């Protein structure tokens, strides 16, 4: 399963 | 930065004339991520290639497998054709049914 | 015996081409599952090992969701980077991230990943401790602070021990035929002469799983590195691997070179000679 959240860099 | 590719031109199966087989051009360790590659029979591209799904390993390049199903036998030569950014024109490895 | 689950992300511009194009691929271990294209004709997350097509609708749709949302981020990214190293719109770049877990033995998370390059070079990466970011130059410290500032490695530990895991655990039961499998290398020793004193020893290993496997050549019982070649392993594409290495020896000494061969799925390393 995928994260969720991505982070913006 | 840019990365030359690695091309492995192989069968899936040690090969026998005449029995049907897989062939797989397997391009890896390039950089950046577009590249062409085809499989050709005698010169000509084959009939139908596929490819996997673009990945890459621990530095980051990219790898690739091409593939398609072929009956090896002894008039007709194989070869995997590969073009990249960082190759200075196309370059083509022909199947070596030892390697 | 310590399993691993791992996606990997790439995102490429293309200037007057549209959008950045990304490809997202799930893997368990050395066995790819699913698959994500932004240039599918329908992009969508898309099963590519058999056993995880039994997943119901939900998965699919949240699987995309998620994979979507990843890729707006990523282009937010792309966008991100070229104010940061103060770069044209009109030049190409790619964006890689892997991230992932490793199940131990004893059901507890072992490892944990999260790691990101820009144009091939290391950008940012999570440490072993899963508490703090690794920045590779001026630009990604940028992201490290603000990494910092909303707590994004304590996020990503809790998901590292909890969907994670929880899934890799039932992919696991799910593959376990074909994941949890040993399947050992077939093997054999050919001879092709170089010329009339000359004559390469290739040692063959196909058809097994995982990846990981050694290869040496050994000369009187000596490991040899001197006029050796070893290919790097590549995939069968029905789900195996295949290795092979070489040596140039003299016409006569066959007999004194010995290949040896260690991998998970064979009970005892094996000594292979030349059979002819």
């Amino acid at each position: 399963i995928r994260y969720p959240k991505t982070f913006g860099w | 930065i840019q990365r030359t590719p690695k091309i492995q031109v192989y069968s899936r199966h040690p090969p026998e004339n005449g029995k049907p087989n897989f062939l797989n051009c397997y391009v890896s360790g390039f950089h950046p991520s577009d590249i062409e590659v085809d499989l050709l029979k005698n010169g000509e591209k084959m009939g139908k290639v596929e490819h996997s799904d673009l990945s890459f390993s621990k530095d980051w390049s990219f790898y690739l497998l091409y593939y398609t199903e072929f009956t090896p036998n002894e008039k007709d030569e194989y070869a995997c054709r590969v073009n990249h950014v960082t190759l200075s024109g196309p370059r083509t490895v022909k199947w070596d049914r030892d390697m | 015996g310590s399993h691993s689950m791992k996606y990997f992300y790439t995102s490429v511009s293309r200037p007057g081409r549209g959008e950045p194009r990304f490809i997202s691929v799930g893997y368990v271990d050395d066995t790819q599952f699913v698959r994500f294209d932004s240039d599918a004709e329908s992009p969508r997350e898309e099963p590519r090992a058999p056993w995880v097509e039994q997943e119901g609708p939900e998965y699919w749709e949240e699987a995309t969701r998620r994979a979507k949302e990843a890729a707006q981020t990523h282009r937010e990214n792309l966008r991100t980077a070229l104010r940061y190293y103060n770069q044209s719109e009109a030049g190409s770049h790619t964006i890689q991230k892997m991230y992932g877990c490793d199940l131990g033995p004893d059901g507890r998370l072992l490892r944990g990943y999260h790691q990101s390059a820009y144009d091939g070079k290391d950008y940012i990466a999570l440490n072993g401790d899963l508490r703090s970011w690794t920045a590779a130059d001026m630009a990604a410290q940028n992201t490290q602070r603000k990494w910092e500032g909303n707590r994004y490695a304590e996020r990503f530990r809790a998901y590292l021990e909890g969907e994670c895991l929880e899934w890799l655990r039932r992919y696991l039961e799910n593959g376990k035929e074909t994941l949890q499998r040993a399947d050992p290398p077939k093997t054999h020793v050919t001879h092709h002469p170089v010329s009339d004193h000359e004559a390469t020893l290739r040692c063959w290993a196909l058809g097994f799983y995982p990846a990981e496997i050694t290869l040496t050549w050994q000369r009187d019982g000596e490991e040899q590195t001197q006029d050796t070649e070893f290919v790097e392993t590549r995939p069968g594409g029905d789900g195996t691997f295949q290795k092979w290495g070489a040596v140039v020896v003299p016409s006569g000494e066959e007999q004194r070179y010995t290949c040896h061969v260690q991998h998970e799925g064979l009970p005892e390393p094996l000594t292979l000679r030349w059979e002819p």
